[PDB]
């Protein structure tokens, strides 16, 4: 009775923070506004300016989000008594051992730390609560699933290795080749192309688009040079952003379609159980009522692998279609012979 | 079939354990942890969803003969098991080692014993390299 | 004969103005130039310089634009008649219980009240009509079928929020590490990066490609940094802008086959609705005129169905392939049993 | 066929009303509405151009008894009405429930009357779980 | 004999003219050169400093293309005879006729109006010929056959119509919304934000990504706000541009795959006018050769259609998939009826 | 024994620089950045103020750099030995008459060169070391495999002419209308705009982006048309950066799948090989070691040609489906005559 | 049939004029200008290409014999034939209309005279609101 | 087959030429040199893998008679051989010339001698312009 209750809002609370879905995700969302509203609190802090205003602001900032922060982690370490093999003490330090929990807890003495460090005022205090306001951002590190955007935009990166590594070489090309042109016809008139560095740089800052304007060729024949090259250069510069872009899309369809042909693995097993447990089917009473309930796993199971085998792609769908097309081809090759 | 009915009567008997007629959720969940198994609510309500049509919320002896006197060996069930079978098949080509067999069944989905994988791998030939053709063992399922 | 007319040209009007199609959507660029012609002449008005020329033509545009706002509301309210539901004075309310017609009729009634107070010309009338003027505006929030642009952006952000999450967490890390590093660089050889809020704008305008070149690098080890860590940054920045736009028109590209596929639905619900109209035909004369009209229905009704069942896509074609395919499958095992 | 010639020709007289022995879009509007169901005049057109074959805006008495003579049951028919029926078809699995027949029947396209609706359920065997094969329905059509 | 070589050459003039393939480009490549030769050296007549030079130069240049167009016109007008349609004086006047070739004999007139005029140095010939200057585009205008990338360039707006709007109206949404905002925190601190135009002109320019630095933000209000809106603003104001660049590439495959598909028509047109040919075949020796020649017409055909009829796309594969899937649902029916 | 060691280090010495893959490449990727730590300090050297310790840094990097690539040549040529066709002398002056190693040489001994020469610190040897410095980029230029990148660009170029000609010539008639119109309307109230080629400038860095912010437009009404010319023309100078984009995704796409059907052509002709040495087949022990050497050939061969027909896309599995669906054809046309 | 090897005899002396046993593009293009029709070399290049298969340049009446005595019916020249007509037959529907089948007779490709079109759609029943189906035709190719 | 096993034990018996009953990599790779074919000790170790089921790195008698005994003409192999042929036929026509499968088998992977493609033009009618259908090829080898 009050077990069934106290497990069940423990698995809910743990389904809610360490594996959010929908909803959840809302709570996390809040908190990120927190996190934002600390790093944003401390940049104004910077500013001698605002330093009173953000200075008070961010001291109620860190208080609020040190209590939030430490009743997020009692709720997380409580809700890690749901799973058995988390379950007690044990269970605790187990959790406690994993390197997301210990940066929340090195986070949270961070910011205690902090907090006291701003009562007490000392000056070496200031400079180690500078530092120990940058500890914030690795609550977004520990946000995600151990680099699921790392390894997305490495994948990425090497599934478009031949276009990323042709539009490099070919975009570095044309900002050397530009940059030393302009500088040859720049070098003397322009005071800002003396050296060869000064038009790398005015380079690099107009073949990315940045044009901050600081150099800018004057010599009639430096301004065509520079804008023929730059018609070449933006472009192999943008390369690399659109094909990131696609790649991106088109890893991440597929990372889905793995996904849910893996979602067969677990049902076709669960098929394969059953069916094997019915067929091992055939006091006899208590036989009977276990070939009962094998059968009728069996069912549900069966249930379950045909409604997550739609075709979730063309080829999947097709793949599906040249096995029964091997089927026909084997039973018309029959009849023939039967003929 | 009046032996086929009387066996069925009785151990519809054994699973009610009363005059009711019907196996609520919570009567076919006490039988069935009588045994030692630890259910889940969740799936006791799956199953009693997937024996009633009534939608009544509890199974009557009707249904029961009904889905009883169903056999298991149907085409239907023949595609279903070759393609669960081939979704473990890599390469799609029919054969399967008696080694990632062995890993799926002991360890996917509800683990088996390993006695229980032993007593799979030795049930068919498994010379020929240790790849085994699932056909057969479709067919064998289906002969019942 | 009168009646029939009146509707018609009824109906040609409402579909003109609430459900516009081809040539009728001209009829609307038409306004949304004149809505244009509004905003631009009141946003000239704030000019000092032209204040007295662009008043004097916003106030002759603002006529014209009541006349025509008021021809067009009269217009649909007098064509709402057109369906039963909205036929006579209780039609005539419940359209203008409609949000956007009582938008419509709160706007005109916004430029009746400018133009009085321009009439008048007092001080508080000209705060009065600088805020009537961008009520303007809200003719085009209601020119969308109730937020079908606000609706795709959400669907594909959402269909995309993998990919756009990972650039975003990627790009906002390299503006902050970038802005950091330059800071750390120049924090004292250059006056304007004093602070770390100076930084931060930096980098946010380098990384989107702004470039305002108020603020630059100057020390060499800063422009190397920054020339660096820009080029990782100009690209994940731009990464967001080209995964909306695939997004986009995938996204589009699915709407339309799905409004294909509901094509279908009509059809189909008439063709059972004739189909079992004509069996359950099987006095005598009354009846038979029954049957033949209902069997001249199913014709008409299966005329229709057949043509909408084209193959808009590659996917559906192979699926009618594949329900084909499992016909000949029965049909072949059935053919091996007879054998 | 002369009785079924005589039936059709006492069924055409009714239809015109006048030895035209033609039935225009007026012609037939009319008849029509006195059953009072209120047409339009675009279906007529439409319906006029599915009849007629000559493309003289009027039915002949010939076309009238070509395609009456054709029966309904056909392989074309039989094809189209099952894909009709598997567009709503969730899963496309050949079962139907009686929950969702029944409101696109009577909302979607013409809409039909609750006891026709119920007519339709009754017609076939509700039995199992509510989902019927519209496959049995598709032959008993075929019957005709 | 020479009439065969006569033609022979003024077919492949033709063609290297008119209907320009493979190396032929490479000759309008030449041209256009010169054409820029002569618009860069016209522009860079305007300069004061390099007027002399580049005046000379232009006048080389224009005498040169004089040249070449002259020859290039009478080359085209005697090539225009290969076809008998315009063979003879009818012929030439006909094409003189066709836009293209008035507007080609209009600028060549202008250009020799130019060379007379720069003879004569008269002061109001010389606004003459920088007006006859802007007339040599034309050539570039006449290049594509009847506005080719128009054409493309509007049925990609037209097909994506629904994705550009949403841009269009929710970049527009912002460009106003942060706009207003940076004028609201900047009316009065900033003095370049005085007016409202202004923050429209300043958050034109920034949305755009273009930064030209005149109008920057200096609050740091400001600066956070004009931030925060720029990141979205960029993205939206570049997705026309990704969309556009799908929508072309999608076009183009459109269109070759159509192109593919017309390639069939006119072999299939032959294949079945040789068949009928053939069969209508069946003095008697000349009835005989009649009968040779269709059949073998009819195997040339048969020929070239069978090669045209290459699966190109998936989907027209696909296609034919199906059509012979109905041929066997036919013969397996037919085989269950015969069982 | 001491030679197939010998032989088993030279090839994967070869194989580790000649054809590298995987680990291989960091070798490469070391050198890389060895390479640019030569580049890099040769522009350090030409600032005045680093010149110092750029030039002493360069020194040693150019010592090591110089060490490095002696070891690499002379492995390279010692492991040319590996293959029979370049064993021995023959073979090592076959190698060197190939252009990249020949090319690795002069850059050798260029510098080999730079080094004396700045043992000597001789005037003209300085200029000589500045022209040796960029001997060094063409190990880049020799890292790709005979151009794969330029290849890959102009290919992607060529497939893709009909968009990017539209784009460009749209984009550049957009550039010289608006760049006029701005003048026109901006000739004499901003200097900037005094001619005509400055406005060109003007709207060459504007429609890119670049956004340099020296040449600006100062009228409003030469702020409103620069606004309205700059939206269409940003959009199609970023056109064919993303048209470049997905063609290069496409064309790589392409030429994997291209690679992947050649990966056949080995195995299918080992496999008939193999077959017909098998069919040939059939002292008699010789003969009977024959047949079985032959046999067991053909079964390894059978077995790499079905592990490589697997199918990698769509299309291909559709054609080998189709295949299969002409051999049901036969076989039930066969049926149907023998019913 | 050796009257069948005669007359092709006899057609072969007409064509080539003379006793070379062969007939060269020049040979065939003077003999099919003398009927008025005006050829193209390159036509007769891609013809004597397609008859002869020895590479030869000229025809051997072997192969003139060998390719005459394979008659036009057959398999693969029914499925070129129908998909010749599909590739006119809008929707797929195997009809066409008797307007643009004969637009498409008359102009695409070698353009037939109006009195041929004529004889074309007046050569099977146009009845049938004038769609007629393409596969009787192709039957009636067959049929030869 | 006694006279079969008889050749077969025989032939092993050369192979191994030794009573230790099996054939290791370097056992095999010595008799296969002795013939003066220069092989490579990777392909002996696939060998011995694609011959040896047991996995204990040699070759047994039983598993040698078992992979002898097997004919080499089956419905796989024919299937394999036809869709080998077919990565060379260009247009998938079944038709392959006599000129570019003679540079393929002469080049391609295992390089054939000349004299051996004349023999493999020369097996099969190469009438026919050149084309020859390679699916009598593939029958030929199926009837081994
Ligand atoms: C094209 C071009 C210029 N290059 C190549 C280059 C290499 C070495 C240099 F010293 C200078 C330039 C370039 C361009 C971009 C946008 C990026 N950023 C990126 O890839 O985002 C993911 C990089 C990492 C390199
Ligand atoms: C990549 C990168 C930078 N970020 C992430 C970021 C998050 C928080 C910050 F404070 C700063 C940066 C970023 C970039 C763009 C283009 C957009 N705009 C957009 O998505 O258009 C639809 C947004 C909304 C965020
Ligand atoms: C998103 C956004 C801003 N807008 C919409 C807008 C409409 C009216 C305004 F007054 C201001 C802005 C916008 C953006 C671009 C890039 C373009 N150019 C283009 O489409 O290239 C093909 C256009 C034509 C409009
Ligand atoms: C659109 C537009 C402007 N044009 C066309 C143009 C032609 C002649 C001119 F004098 C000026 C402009 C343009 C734009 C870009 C980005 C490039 N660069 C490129 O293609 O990258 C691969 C080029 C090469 C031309």
């Amino acid at each position: 009775r009050r077990n069934v209750k106290y497990r069940r809002v423990q698995n809910y609370l743990y389904n809610v923070l360490e594996r959010p879905r929908g909803w959840a995700f809302i709570y996390h969302a809040f908190v990120f506004l927190l996190v934002f509203g600390c790093l944003i609190l401390s940049v104004f802090s910077t500013i001698p300016e605002h330093t009173k205003l953000a200075s008070s602001c961010l001291l109620i900032l860190e208080f609020v989000m040190i209590v939030v922060f430490g009743l997020e982690f009692i709720i997380r370490i409580w809700s890690a008594g749901c799973c058995c093999r988390y379950r007690g003490w044990q269970g605790r330090l187990r959790f406690a051992r994993k390197p997301f929990c210990v940066i929340d807890t090195i986070v949270l003495i961070a910011s205690i730390a902090v907090v006291s460090a701003k009562t007490q005022g000392n000056i070496f205090a200031t400079s180690a609560l500078r530092s120990l306001r940058f500890l914030q951002i690795l609550r977004m590190v520990r946000m995600d699933r151990r680099g699921g955007t790392w390894k997305l935009l490495g994948s990425v990166v090497y599934a478009h290795s031949k276009e990323l590594i042709t539009a490099w070489y070919i975009g570095f090309l044309v900002l050397i080749f530009s940059s030393f042109l302009v500088y040859l016809v720049e070098k003397d008139a322009n005071k800002e192309f003396s050296t060869y560095a000064d038009a790398l740089w005015w380079g690099t800052i107009t073949l990315t688009t940045i044009g901050y304007g600081d150099k800018t060729p004057l010599t009639w024949l430096g301004r065509l040079l520079s804008a023929g090259f730059a018609l070449l250069g933006i472009s192999f510069f943008a390369l690399p952003a659109g094909i990131l872009g696609s790649g991106f899309a088109l890893k991440v369809q597929e990372q889905h379609r793995q996904k849910h042909f893996e979602k067969r693995r677990n049902p076709a097993a669960n098929l394969i159980q059953c069916v094997w447990r019915s067929y091992a089917a055939d006091t006899p009473p208590l036989k009977t009522v276990i070939r009962a309930i094998r059968i009728m796993k069996f069912h549900v199971a069966k249930r379950k692998f045909k409604e997550t085998l739609r075709p979730y792609d063309v080829k999947d769908v097709i793949e599906q279609y040249s096995a029964g097309h091997l089927d026909m081809l084997c039973r018309i090759k029959s009849l023939q012979t039967r003929v | 079939t009046e032996e086929q009915i009387a066996e069925f009567k009785e151990a519809f008997s054994l699973f009610d354990k009363d005059g009711d007629g019907t196996i609520t959720t919570k009567e076919l969940g006490t039988v069935m942890r009588s045994l030692g198994q630890n259910p889940t609510e969740a799936e006791l309500q799956d199953m009693i969803n997937e024996v009633d049509a009534d939608g009544n919320g509890t199974i009557d002896f009707p249904e029961f003969l009904t889905m009883m006197a169903r056999k298991m060996k149907d085409t239907d069930s023949e595609e279903e098991i070759r393609e669960a079978f081939r979704v473990f098949d890599k390469d799609g080509n029919g054969y399967i080692s008696a080694a990632e067999l062995r890993h799926v069944m002991t360890n996917l989905g509800e683990k088996l014993t390993d006695e229980e994988v032993d007593e799979m791998i030795r049930e068919a030939d498994i010379d020929g390299d240790g790849q085994v053709n699932y056909e057969e063992f479709v067919q064998m399922m289906t002969a019942k």
